[PDB]
Order: structure tokens, then sequence, then C-alpha cells
């Protein structure tokens, strides 16, 4: 069963740094693209970052460029979001999402309200 | 979300309550079915052109 | 003019 | 049994003539998938072009039939039913240009996923940025501050060929063409010439819209023809 | 408490995993070690059914194993006499976005559904002889991805609203609803006794549903991505699933766990359609690479390839008598194979 | 005066070799097109007609050479068939241009409205003016093999052919224009691809005629006559070969069909 369990989210002073981690189970980590999404209090799901299969191709949303850094560890099947220079608007539930198919370029639906291959999420309060 | 979580917990309880036979028994049953019905399978054992409706 | 036709005509004349 | 064979062949021929007529009608009409968010002004565009799990709008421009599909009453997980629209002539895309902490980012990701999807990689897209008046109102009032939602706006300069509209403020032109250039950065990357994009700055109530799609659809058809001769 | 429910759910999942591990005393590969390989299955195309304009999205064989309905997104249901390739009916659809079709077991009716979220039942035996919508079943809140008749008055449908529904055609009302999938149900298959049915969804899971009671008896996991196709093994105590992770997997209902997996490195495209042969020894899976593979269901070795389609193979069907296979494709042709 | 005899013999050899190679390649190409059912399309139907016209031109030229150069009815009908199967090839090249122009500049083409019209145009307007010429020649001259020219009767066939050379040039550049716009609205690669498209469209549209289209009946002794005859013989003889190479053998779809058939046969 596709499981994505996150950890590391918690209260942090503004301007701080926090390492969100994502343990993946039930699928071949290296074959699928990965994405970090967030849900702010009272807001909809917002796409934050993504990293491709090999880990060479990285993209961030505009509001987090230069601050957050995504990474993947295929030998340990995990995903990292290193957050730096955190802001009060960064308070949200962060979900470790997955692309719906392997070796595939389109990552459709990772921000859907009832998405399937998405983690439970960890809350980050700033 | 509380109702959905309760429904999921109930479903998992019902799924855990069911009994499961040994895998060897199920594999033996599938093998037995395959052996009993192999000769009724035109795709596995080709039919002649006379019998083949798509000749 | 037309190549093939003019060649055939000049072959004719000669 | 030969009587049954004759009856079946007569039925087949009566079916085949109707299939010939239906093929004539089908090849003479173009299917447009109209896709866009709820507040993107898409419904206003449908209302202009006009005046259930899917809404079909038939319209005719220059004696040419277009069939535009507004896909309502569906869930937001589009990765399955979108594959139905790989044989449409064009996917009209309506983007809320002057607009979830970042809605335009979600629109850009949707366009990217459409562009890179293996079945839609042959289907071309018509792009409508349907919030030009609202974009002008926002950027002229100084409430834009786009350089933090998209940091690229801190260094982007208007390309030389980007002709601003008459009487239009430079900020409005720069913002609208910055959005266009984001969509083009997605589209020109791995485009490979198999499908194309037509960015158009539209208002919600423009009468030009039915023409724009026309002049896009026609172009698409021509390119497909030029693809068959190995010219493109 | 939501946290208490989550903890209990995790404990139940761990208990289920431990029970499945305990029941897995032997592997199917070890059990079938004494069975000789089937060799190479060289099937060839015997009929090519032409007439559809757009991509053919579904087909379904008749119980006579001779007639078959095919749905194309040009807005057409065409009923072929596959022996003679002569079309029997050409039914124009109200909505041209059809994603599934079914042929009634008695042959009196056909069904179709799609992006209109409506199941249309067409009567092939009207007084005049034409084909008209006998019944229009509305009520799904998502596209209809599959539908299967139980009889002339009841039909089971799977929709994109993550739920399945059993409809009473006479009254038009929903007799039963099945909920529990978190992704769209992409295919369903009725058991030979039609008392249970398995539905594969876009949650990378299949679910066995009791039609009489409406409850989900078992949930089968192991696939990594969206499951596009599903079908019972002919005995009714097992089934197979094809998914976007490019691997087929055969599960069984009584061990409640995976039996065996059909995958290959050269295959990276997902499976759009699966169907067993009459004995179940062959598992036929249609792929996005325009090919259709024939797997030795007991050895996992690929025994054949049904190459010949110019576009994505969207639908498969093995006749009730097992004589022939039929594959539809996005290139708008059905091919019959022997 | 054996010099002109040697010149005519050399011309005969060069277009004999050219037409032999072209006829072989075009027969192979038309067999390939007819064999594969997937390739059946309006464009490929018109290409098959063009290939048939090229084949008929080559075989008719060979027949005329055998009958005439190795005043009865057989010789006259051989000359008439030579002229007819030349004019049909010219008008099928014009039909190539007309169909490619209609696909693009006409907003949305309608196959049923024009395909039969294009076919009857390409096979019959040459027939119409060849029949008119035959009637005029039989009524007013009716001498020899009709191989000799009789006043201004010859133009009855030559003038209508030349017009198809005119218009099909006007089409050609215009298409080369529109591709430029297609390459403009979407650099070194742009102009390189435009040049490639022009070069591959060179043989289908028969543009090389326009160079010597307007030259009148030149005297045999002269450098202009020699260059015109040799250039036109070589280019016309190998034009069918080039068309078959480009539009069948080098075509991506046809190569895909050939490779798939070979792989499945293996």
């Amino acid at each position: 069963q596709v499981q994505l369990q996150e950890s590391g989210g918690g209260l942090v002073q503004p301007g701080g740094s926090l390492r969100l981690s994502c343990a993946a189970s039930g699928f071949t980590f290296s074959n699928y693209k990965m994405n970090w999404v967030r849900q702010a209090p009272g807001k909809g799901l917002e796409w934050v970052s993504d990293i491709s299969q090999s880990g060479a191709s990285i993209s961030y949303t505009g509001s987090v460029k230069g601050r957050f850094t995504i990474s993947r560890d295929n030998a340990k099947n995990t995903l990292y979001l290193q957050m730096n220079s955190l802001k009060p608007e960064d308070t949200a539930v962060y979900y470790c999402a997955r692309c719906p198919a392997p070796f595939t370029r389109d990552c459709f639906d990772v921000t859907s309200t009832t998405y399937a291959y998405r983690g439970q999420g960890t809350q980050v309060t700033v | 979300s509380i109702a959905q979580a309760r429904k999921l917990v109930e479903q998992l309880k019902m799924e855990a309550n069911i009994d499961r036979i040994k895998v060897s028994k199920a594999a033996a049953d599938l093998m037995a079915y395959c052996e009993a019905h192999a000769k009724e399978d035109p795709l596995l054992t080709p039919v002649p052109a006379s019998e083949n409706p798509f000749r | 003019a037309v190549a093939e036709i003019q060649l055939m005509h000049q072959r004719a004349k000669w | 049994q030969r009587n049954e064979e004759k009856a079946q062949r007569e039925a087949n021929k009566k079916i085949e003539k109707q299939l010939q007529k239906d093929k004539q009608v089908y090849r003479a009409t173009h299917r447009l998938l109209l896709l866009g968010a709820g507040e993107s002004g898409k419904n206003t565009i449908v209302k202009q072009m006009r005046i259930s799990g899917i809404f079909e709008t038939k319209f005719q421009v220059d004696k040419v039939n277009f069939h535009m599909f507004d896909v309502g009453a569906q869930r937001d997980e589009r990765r399955k039913w979108i594959q139905c629209f790989n044989d449409v002539t064009a996917i009209i895309f309506v983007v809320a240009s002057s607009s979830q902490t970042n809605r335009l980012q979600a629109a850009l990701k949707l366009f990217d996923s459409i562009w890179n999807n293996k079945w839609l990689r042959d289907t071309s897209v018509i792009l409508f940025l349907n919030k030009q008046d609202l974009l002008a109102e926002k950027v002229l009032a100084g409430k834009s501050k786009i350089e933090d939602y998209f940091p690229e706006f801190a260094r982007y300069t208007t390309p030389e060929d980007a002709t601003p509209e008459p009487g239009e403020d430079p900020r409005v032109t720069r913002a609208k063409y910055f959005i266009r250039d984001e969509f083009l950065r997605i589209s020109t990357a791995s485009g490979d010439g198999r499908h194309y994009c037509y960015p158009h700055f539209t208002c919600a109530v423009d009468t030009e819209n039915i023409r724009r799609v026309f002049n896009d659809c026609r172009d698409i058809i021509q390119r497909m023809h030029l693809r068959q001769y190995e010219l493109l | 408490e939501l946290d208490q429910l989550r903890q209990e759910a995790e404990q139940l999942k761990n208990q289920i995993r431990d029970a499945r591990k305990a029941c897995a005393d032997a592997t199917l590969s070890q059990i079938t070690n004494n069975i000789d390989p089937v060799g190479r299955i060289q099937m060839r195309t015997r009929r090519t059914l032409r007439g559809h304009l757009a991509k053919i999205y579904a087909m379904h064989w008749g119980t006579d194993s001779r007639l078959l309905v095919s749905a194309s997104q040009d807005g057409k249901l065409i009923i072929w006499d596959s022996y003679t390739t002569n079309k029997v009916h050409a039914i124009p659809l109200r909505s041209s976005w059809v994603m599934t079709c079914a042929y009634a077991p008695s042959g009196n009716y056909v069904a179709c559904g799609g992006l209109d979220n409506i199941c249309s039942i067409y009567n092939l035996k009207t007084r005049e002889g034409n084909v008209r919508v006998s019944r229009e079943l509305a009520g799904h809140t998502g596209y209809l991805s599959c539908c299967r008749f139980l009889d002339d008055n009841q039909i089971v449908t799977s929709s994109g609203d993550t739920t399945c529904a059993l409809w009473d055609i006479e009254t038009g009302q929903q007799t039963t609803t099945f909920t529990g999938h978190t992704g769209d149900v992409m295919s369903l298959s009725l058991a030979p006794d039609t008392r249970l049915f398995v539905s594969g969804a876009c949650d990378a899971s299949a679910k066995l549903w009791d039609v009489r009671e409406g409850m989900c008896r078992q949930t089968f996991t192991g696939h990594e991505s969206d499951i596009n196709a599903i079908c019972f093994f002919p005995n009714g105590n097992a089934f197979a699933t094809g998914s976007d992770d490019a691997t087929c997997r055969l599960f069984d209902l009584r061990a409640d766990q995976e039996l065996m997996t059909y995958s290959h490195d050269n295959i990276i495209c997902g499976i759009t359609s699966v169907s067993f042969s009459k004995s179940g020894r062959l598992l036929l899976a249609g792929y996005d690479d325009f090919n259709c593979n024939v797997w030795d269901a007991l050895k996992a070795d690929r025994a054949g390839v049904l190459a010949g389609h110019d576009n994505r193979v969207s639908c498969l069907g093995v006749t009730d008598d097992g004589m022939a296979v039929a594959t539809g494709s996005w290139d708008s042709f059905l091919k019959i194979w022997n | 005066e054996t010099r002109e005899r040697e010149v005519f013999d050399r011309l005969g050899m060069i277009y004999t070799v050219g037409y032999s190679v072209s006829l072989a390649s075009l027969t192979v190409a038309v067999l390939i097109l007819a064999y594969f059912r997937r390739l059946h399309c309006t464009r490929n139907y018109i290409h098959m007609h063009l290939f048939l016209s090229f084949m008929l031109r080559a075989v008719s030229i060979f027949v005329k050479d055998a009958v005439l150069y190795s005043g009865y009815a057989g010789c006259r009908v051989a000359v008439t068939f030579f002229l007819y199967f030349l004019a049909t090839n010219y008008y099928w090249i014009l039909v190539e241009g007309l169909y490619l122009h209609s696909l693009i500049f006409m907003a949305f083409f309608s196959e049923k409205k024009y395909l039969w019209g294009f076919t009857v145009f390409g096979w019959g307007l040459p027939a119409v003016f060849v029949a008119v010429w035959v009637s005029v020649r039989a009524t007013l001259a009716n001498t020899g093999c009709w191989d000799l020219s009789s006043g201004n009767k010859k133009w009855i066939i030559q003038v209508p052919i030349l017009a198809s050379i005119v218009l099909n040039f006007i089409l050609f550049i215009n298409i080369v224009r529109v591709l430029a716009t297609k390459l403009r609205e979407t650099t070194r690669q742009q102009y390189r691809k435009l040049l490639k498209s022009t070069l591959v469209l060179m043989p289908l549209f028969g543009v090389h005629y326009i160079v010597f289209m307007a030259t009148p009946y030149t005297e045999v002794s002269g450098t202009l006559w020699q260059v015109q005859m040799h250039y036109e013989m070589l280019f016309n003889s190998f034009q069918g070969f080039f068309v078959a190479i480009i539009y069948c053998f080098c075509n991506g779809e046809v190569q895909a069909e050939i490779k798939k058939s070979w792989s499945r046969w293996t």
C-alpha cells in the first residue's frame, strides 16, 4: 500500500529553519516524481516544490524560491524539504505528494482535495 | 473527517475479522482449475481451421 | 518550348 | 441461410451509407475542449459565444462548425477523463491572469501537466488570459507586488517584439507579457513541434474571442497538413 | 477521537499485514514449478472491424460469442457480427464522449456511459426494429468508467465519483451504492455467480464488493499506481489487475493477498485492459505501447505478443467460449485474434 | 553531319537511363503505397495518381522511341500517346500543386467536393486538348507520323502544358511563402528548415521547367540548345526518381510501415 509518512513539522520562530522529512513505502521511489504541497489554515492546497525521478530537475513555487530546498534519497526512499528564512505565512499543513505514474513527465492532481497518493502531512507553525 | 476516519476504522476492523486460508491451498485450487479446463481453451490449445469460427 | 516535344520535332525535321 | 446473409448485408449497407454521412459531418466540425478555473471568466466566454456532466456548445464562424465542450459536474482529478480530449482540434485554456496563496502558479502547473501528458502531447492549446481589465486595475493601483509571488518579475524586461496596446500603461503591458512568457517558458520547453500554443490576451466579454479561436483552429489545421508532407 | 482512530487503523493494517505474511507459506512460482511452460502463443489477426471514426474506448463481447458492441467517441455504438464483420446496429449517442459500453447477457440491450455521467440503455429488439434509449439512468456525480449488466433489469456501474452503483433499470432508481474507494473506479468485473464483484480504482487498490449487502468484503493492495483494468480468474476465487505501474498482478480472494506478478523491464507503459483465457492459463493485457501481451498466468513468463495496433489498445475481450480475443484501439479498429 | 546524330544519340541514352531508373523506383513506390492499407489517404491517392502518370510518361517515351526512331496509323497513335502521357504528367504535377494549395490556403478542405474534380481535371484536360490537336491535325495536315510539325498546330498541346508550368510555379513560391510565415509566427534552424522544405518540394512541383519554359524553338546547332536539351532531359528523366525517393522511400510514415512489416515478418 502506498504510504507517505512525514515528520519534522512543528512550532518554530520566524526566520528559522526546519527539515521536513517524508518516508515512502509501498512503491519504487526512484521511478516516480515527488512533490511538496501545503494547505494553509482556511486556504486550499498550494503546490510548493517538486523534484524529478533522478533528482537533477528541481522546481519551486515563486513564493519559496531561495528559501526552501527539496531533495530526495533513493537509497533510503525519502524526501526532504529544508526550510530556511521561515515566515508567518508559511504556517500550514505540509503534504508529501507523489506523481500518479512512473517514468512520466506530467504530475497531474497532486494538489487535489481528495488526492490518493498523498501523505497525511505534518503541521508547521511559524 | 471524523466520520470518514470512523468508516475507515470500521472497514479495517471488518477486513481483519475475516479468516484467510493458506496460500498453498489457493495455489493448488488455481492449478487444479487450470488442469481441469486446459482442454476447453482454444487460445491456449489452438483449434483447427474447420472448428475455428474465424477461419 | 516543351523539352520532349521540341526534341521529337527536331528529330523529325532532321 | 443465404437469405439471412442477404438481409445482414443489406443492413450493413444501410448502416454504411449513414456512416458515410456521419463521417462527412464529423470531419466538417472541430472539437474544442474549453478548460479553465471557475473564476477564470470561462462561463462569461461561453455566454458570449452562445448569445449535466458536460455542456456542448455548437457555434458557426464563417460557415465553419465548432463544437466547444465545457466540462462541468466533474471532480478536480482530471488525469483520467482528460485523456478523452486527445483528439480535439484545440484545448482552449482560460487563465485567471490577475489572480490558494498562488492561483496563477496552479494554473501554470495545470498547463505544464497538459503540455507534458503523453496523450495530449499532440493536441494543441489555445491560451486565453481572461483578466486583462482586472489586471490593469490591479497593477495601476499598485496592489500587484508580483515580484514576491514570482521573483522573476524583479529582473524581467519587456521583449523588443512585444508591442504594447495603444494607450496602455507600461506596467500593464509588462505584467501581461510576463504571464505570457511564463506560459511560453513552459510551452517552448520540450514542445518538439508536435503541438503548439496560442497565447491571447482576452477580456471576459470580448467579441473577438470567437474569431481568435477560429484564427487559431484554422492555423492548427494548416500545420497538421504541413506535418503530413514532412514540411514541418 | 481522530488520532485514536488513526492509531487503531494503523494497528489494524499491521495486523492485516502480519496475517497475510503468516498465510504466505508457499509461493505460486514454487507451487507451479512442476508445470511445463506453455511455450510461444502465436496468435494472428483474423478479422479487422472498420467503421469507427474516433478512438474506440470500450468493447464488450456477446454471450453468443458472435456479436459484440463497440463504443467510439465519435458518438457511436456499433454492433458487429465478428464472423462476417457486417455491422448489425449503428446507434448514434446523445453525447459523443463515451468511455464504456456493455452488452446485455440476453443480447436484448446494450449500455453505454461516459462524461455525461449518465448510463443509456438501448433496446435492440424494439417493435419497429430501430434502437432507441429504453432507459436513461442519471445520478452519478462523475464520469462513468465501466458498466456491466447483471440481467435485463439490473446494471452495475462504476463512476469517477469513487463510488459504484447498482441500478434498477425498470424504475431507474439506484438499488445499491458501494463506497470506500478514494480514487476513481476505473473498471469492474462481475463474478461468475454475480454475487460479488471486484473494482479497481485510482487509489492503487482493488475492492471486493458484495452486491446483495453493499459492503466491501476485502481490499486488495500491492499495485503502485492507478488500476485501469480488472477481471476475475474463471473460477471466481481469484482475479487480475493491470495498473499504470506497468505491472499486472494476480490476487486471490481467499488468501486476501497477492498471488503473483507479471512484469518486465522492457515494459514501462501501464496496462489499460486485462482479460483471462477460458481456462485462465493465459492473462492477456493491453498496453500503452500499442501491443498486447499474453502472459503465462502460472509462470509469469510472457508467452505471446499481439502486436498490430497503430495506437493505444484501450479495450480487450475474450469470448465466453474462448474461441477468439478482440482488442479495440485508439486507432479506431477492432482486431479479432486467434 | 554526324555531329547532330551523335548529340541526339547521347540525349537518347541519357534520358533512357534516367527514365529506366525512374520507372523502376516509381513502380516500387506505387506497389509499396498500394500494399499498405494504412497509407490509403487523399494525399497518397493523389501521389499514386502522380506515380502512375510518371510511369506512363516513361513507358510512352520508350514506345515512341521504339516505333518512330528504330506514316501509318500505329506510328501516329504512338506519337499521340507520347504527347498525351506527357501532358498528363504535367497536369498531375499541377494537381499536386493545386491539392497542396487547397489544403493550406483554403480554410477547411472538403474531400468529396474536389477529389473527383481534381482526378478528372488531371486526366482529362490533357486528353481534351490532345484530342483537339489530333482532330485538327487529321483534318488539316494528316501527313506523316504527325512527328513533323505543321505550322502552329503544335502549340495546341504545347501552350496548355506551358500554362501548367506557369501556374504551378506561382503556387510553389506561394507555398514556400506560407511555410516561411509558419516558420515566422513560431534563426539558422528556421531558414535551414525552409530551405529543406523548398528543396524537397522542388521535384513534386516540377519547378525546374520554369527555367527553360519561355525558350522558343531553338536551332539544333548552338550552345543554348545543347544546354537546354541536356538539362531538361536529365532533370525530367530523374524527376520521377527524385519524387519516388522523397515521397515514398524517405517518407517517415512509409519507413515506419516498412520497418513494422519487416519486424513482424521476422
